RNA sequence: GCAGUCAAGCGUUCAUAGCGACAUUGCUUUUUGAUUCUUCGAUGUCGGCUCUUCCUAUCAUACCGAAGCAGAAUUCGGUAAGCGUUGGAUUGUUCACCCACUAAUAGGGAACGUGAGCUGGGUUUAGACCGUCGUGAGACAGGUUAGUUUUACCCUACUGAUGAAUGUUACCGCAAUAGUAAUUGAACUUAGUACGAGAGGAACAGUUCAUUCGGAUAAUUGGUUUUUGCGGCUGUCUGAUCA
């Protein structure tokens, strides 16, 4: 049983939960939830969404 | 099934029914198929026979090198992006359909795959496993 | 000092088993009179590892390596992990690697002082691929082909390649590899020659359906029947 | 004429007539054959369905592909409050069939029993057993004068027990009573068990063990009056129909001039009582415990019950058989769970079961922590905390 | 259109493995007819769609008997209607014939089942065009195009839902009668074994998956969104900020 990271809102993926993406070039997408899978379908940067760990990774949050 | 298929396949989400149209994914020179049946198939008054991941089916190449048009022949499907659901619990899907084109036995008429290929597809046919770059 | 094996009913040995000097790797299906055809030629000498590689039968097709080490794809499971490490000596050494291209057998092939790989994997991974496989990378394709492990099958004596390959193609790539290189086919004429048979220096299997003149070509290039 | 293109039915004619269940609890029409040569237990155990959750485990199944790897699977939860004994009831084979000739009820029966003899529990002065817990008064020669009638007679022994229903975050306060044969041996014994265990207590572990394959009986969930398109799974007619094309369109041939019981119809749909068979259960759960829901590789103490509870049940305080697959009746239902009726072999039965990792996310959202240590851990502090 | 009886004869010889000519004896109401018994103070006419059920004259599956059956394969018969029998291109088409799958893609009945169930492509009004025919109005072994598809609330039947009288009232049951379901295929093994000069090449048992059907259920994935739950955006109005 391996926890995998959300590559687009950093969360934990237990079991079950979410689907994967495999792009045309086989690069691999996982996703906790459809709301993260679809923000990935409309092309919305990931560092420019409030909530996600790289963002509050590059405006400094939380991490003092 | 029957020849060439090695061991069962588990049942995956149908994603490809009769008059789908996939990309043919090897470089024996067609640049799409058209499913006309599925092998294998079960018979039921209105469905349509529909294929998946790992299927061998009954295709045509609309676009392509003229040698190889207006005739019948199998064909194998390598992506499928209905997803479906594997037993370590995920499910996942490709970004488009795709498939390459075989003999009933099921050798390989191409000598590569592009991209991808499902790993329900890369166990069940050996000849494809071994024209495969990524697998999943 | 060739064998006929058939894994279940197919004839393609090089998907299911991964044969090199320091070990051996089979598949875990179907019945052991497959499993068998390898220990009787082999004997107790070297170690047999029943294995699935991302859960996948496929372990030659997924796996590429020599006596020195192994390569293993990311969707490895470290429950099948482990048990590939504890089973094979302590010498080989495993590093999983993260690739673009998951099929790692297809992508290499290489002997003991020699590997070649598919051109388009990265320069990071032909870096590490010296330290694992501890050899020379050399990026080249055997007759216009794409994967070169499963079209040029490889051994420290001498190495094979598919029919279709030119004679200036074979010539050229021969001084590459130091080995005698001869085109031919298998399975009764698979144009798939790294798919069909794997093989070592005292031992090679292939499917049931070669046919003797095939066969005598993969003896007599392998350095088979002695010597 | 003839149908043109020949097709299944729609629709078992096994599970007719489809009217509504005939009580919130679905009967047991059948117990295991009795194995005279064991100890004496229950047939059967009463309890109450909390909900679903998700289960990885490693499957060893020999020859299969999935040999050795974990995977996913969907358990409900049914809860267990201790079930209790108050009394005990006697069968006599007759050539009209089996026929109860005496009963036998416990001296000191709680409140929830009594009411369920009450409509109006409230007007009542409550006094159901009165005159009947005085027959204890004098030794007892009234009562072991009917315990000596069963013994004598009676083929088969079955025991009135009942739920506790104060242990459930379930409102109700009224119990349910119902009978469960005993599949000990002698007769004898078994009347000499039941009088022992009035007014005591029994538990899950000592009728349900690991790994066992029982049966589920519950009374479905009810969807009201239903339409023959979703009820008996029709075809949709065509977009140009005119008086709508959700139907069937021909109900019967000119002769017999009747509509037939086989044709589809529109009623009563849901709430049916329905029995499904082999079962593998998971676990059998503690009542007092933590780590219920952790596991030899988990070991991270935390119950089953998820985060913010089981939606629309409750906590689970209680014992709970952990049961896999699903299961007819919805959420917060009572559960009637059976023996089987028939010896296994089939090698998945058999198969011994080690959960490598249970599910305790919520289920009211999309849960992405299984422990309020987890969502603070990852989370950090916020506005109010800290 | 279907089933027997005699076997003149085809088949290496061999009437009955497999047939039958000459003819004779029957069955069939899914052929076409003949008659004109009921209906013209109207039984709504083709086909498809939808859906249920029965027959057996068995296409597949089950178990059997036979061969001029080594195995493999196929063929003929036996009990047998339990369960199945399909997706399409062309056509209004029933029929048919082609493509591909299938274990198989059998034949029929029920007012040529089924329009207060649909549809309205066909025939078959009134409009119009052509070809032949007629002096003409007009006619058609014809071709073509456009053309209103009504009603249930009644009685039964069916499907679901209550219910008086069984001294009152509550709980736990029994089980008469009725209905009843699963299905079929492939892969690994057995085993490259048996049979066989060879080419080729099985099966009982066991095992992993699958097709059609059925019953539930909603942990996960998906769909749905009047939680108008939260955010975004447009035009305009409340004097603007805010709401």
């Amino acid at each position: 049983m391996k926890v995998e990271i959300d590559s687009f809102s950093g969360a934990k993926i237990y079991p079950g939960r979410g689907t994967l993406f495999v792009r045309g070039d086989s690069k691999i997408f996982r996703f906790q939830n459809s709301k993260s899978a679809s923000l990935f379908k409309q092309r919305k940067n990931p560092r420019r969404i409030a909530w996600t760990v790289l963002f509050r990774k590059h405006h400094k949050k939380g991490i003092t | 099934s029957g020849n060439g298929a090695q061991g069962t396949k588990f049942r995956i989400s149908l994603g490809l029914p009769v008059g789908a149209i996939m990309n043919c994914a090897d470089n024996s020179g067609a640049r799409n198929l058209y499913i006309i049946a599925v092998k294998g198939s079960g018979s039921r008054l209105n469905r349509l026979p529909a294929a998946s991941l790992g299927d061998m089916v009954m295709a045509t190449v609309k676009k392509g090198k003229p040698e190889l048009r207006k005739k019948v022949m199998p064909a194998i499907v390598v992506r499928q992006a209905k997803s479906w659901r594997r037993r370590d619990g995920v499910f996942l899907y490709f970004e488009d359909n795709a498939g390459v084109i075989a003999n009933p036995k099921g050798e390989m008429k191409g000598s590569a795959i592009t991209g991808p290929v499902g790993k329900e597809c890369a166990d069940l046919w050996p000849r494809v496993a071994s024209n495969s770059g990524v697998v999943v | 000092m060739a064998t006929r094996t058939q894994f279940e009913n197919s004839n393609e040995i090089g998907v299911f088993s991964k044969l090199t000097n320091t070990y051996c790797l089979v598949a875990v299906g179907g019945s052991e009179n497959f499993y068998s055809a390898f220990e009787a030629e082999l004997g107790d000498a070297i170690p047999i590892v029943h294995t699935t590689i991302a859960g996948t039968r496929i372990i030659g097709r997924m796996t590429a390596g020599n006596r020195r080490g192994l390569l293993v794809p990311t969707q490895t499971t470290d429950q099948e992990l482990q048990h590939l490490r504890n089973s094979l000596p302590d010498s080989v050494k495993i590093q999983r690697v993260e690739e673009r291209l998951s099929a790692l057998g297809n992508v290499i092939c290489c002997n003991d002082y020699v590997a070649l790989v598919h051109p388009d994997i990265d320069r990071e991974t032909e870096e590490l691929i010296s330290d694992v496989l501890g050899v020379e990378v050399f990026r080249q394709t055997i007759s216009g082909n794409i994967l070169v492990g499963s079209y040029c099958s490889l051994s420290n004596q001498g190495g094979l390649v598919h029919p279709q390959t030119s004679v200036q193609d074979q010539e050229e790539l021969s001084s590459l590899l130091q080995v005698p290189l001869v085109a031919g086919t298998v399975n009764r004429g698979s144009s798939v020659v790294g798919a069909g048979m794997v093989v070592n220096d005292y031992l090679a299997v292939t499917g049931l359906d070669t046919t003797a003149p095939e066969l005598s070509v993969i003896e007599s290039i392998f350095r088979l029947q002695d010597a | 004429s003839h149908r043109k293109y020949e097709a299944p039915r729609h629709g078992h004619l096994g599970f007719l007539p489809r009217k509504r269940a005939a009580s919130i609890r679905a009967r047991v029409k059948a117990f295991p054959k009795d194995d005279r040569s064991k100890p004496v237990a229950l047939t059967s155990f009463l309890g109450y369905k909390a909900g679903m959750t998700t289960i990885v485990r490693d499957l060893d199944r020999p020859g299969s592909k999935f040999h050795k790897r974990e995977v996913v699977e969907a358990v409900t939860v049914v809860d267990t409050p201790p079930v209790v004994v108050v009394g005990v009831v006697g069968y006599v084979e007759t050539p009209r069939g089996l026929r109860s000739l005496t009963t036998v009820w416990a001296e000191h029966l709680s409140d929830e029993v009594k009411r369920r003899f009450y409509k109006n529990w409230y007007k009542s002065k409550k006094k159901a057993f009165t005159k009947y817990s005085a027959k204890y008064a004098q030794d007892g020669a009234g009562i072991e004068r009917e315990l000596a009638r069963i013994k004598k007679y009676a083929s088969v022994v079955r025991v009135l027990v009942h739920t506790q229903i104060r242990k459930t975050p379930l409102a109700q306060k009224k119990a349910h009573l119902a009978e469960i044969q005993l599949n000990g041996g002698s007769i004898s014994e078994k009347v000499d068990w039941a009088r022992e265990h009035f007014e005591k207590t029994v538990a899950v572990d000592s009728v349900f063990e690991q790994n066992e394959m029982i049966d589920a009986i519950a009374v479905t969930k009810g969807h009201g009056f239903e339409g023959v398109t979703h009820r008996w799974g029709t075809k949709k007619l065509p977009r140009k129909t005119h008086r709508g094309l959700r139907k069937v369109a021909c109900i019967g041939a000119w002769h017999p001039a009747h509509v037939m019981w086989s044709v589809a119809r529109a009623g009563q749909r849901g709430y049916h009582s329905r029995t499904s068979i082999n079962h593998k259960i998971y676990r059998v759960g503690k009542g007092d415990d933590e780590a219920n829901g952790a596991t030899s590789f988990d070991r991270t103490k935390k119950t089953i019950t998820p985060m913010g509870g089981f939606v629309h049940y409750g906590e689970i305080k209680n014992d709970f058989i952990m049961v896999k697959g699903c299961i007819p009746g919805n959420r917060k239902r009572i559960v009637t769970l059976r023996k089987s009726l028939y010896t296994n072999t089939s090698r998945k039965a058999l198969e011994e079961v080690s959960l490598k990792w249970i599910d305790t996310a919520s289920k009211f959202g999309k849960g992405r922590f299984q422990t309020p240590a987890e969502k603070h851990a990852f989370m950090g502090t916020l506005k109010k905390d800290l």
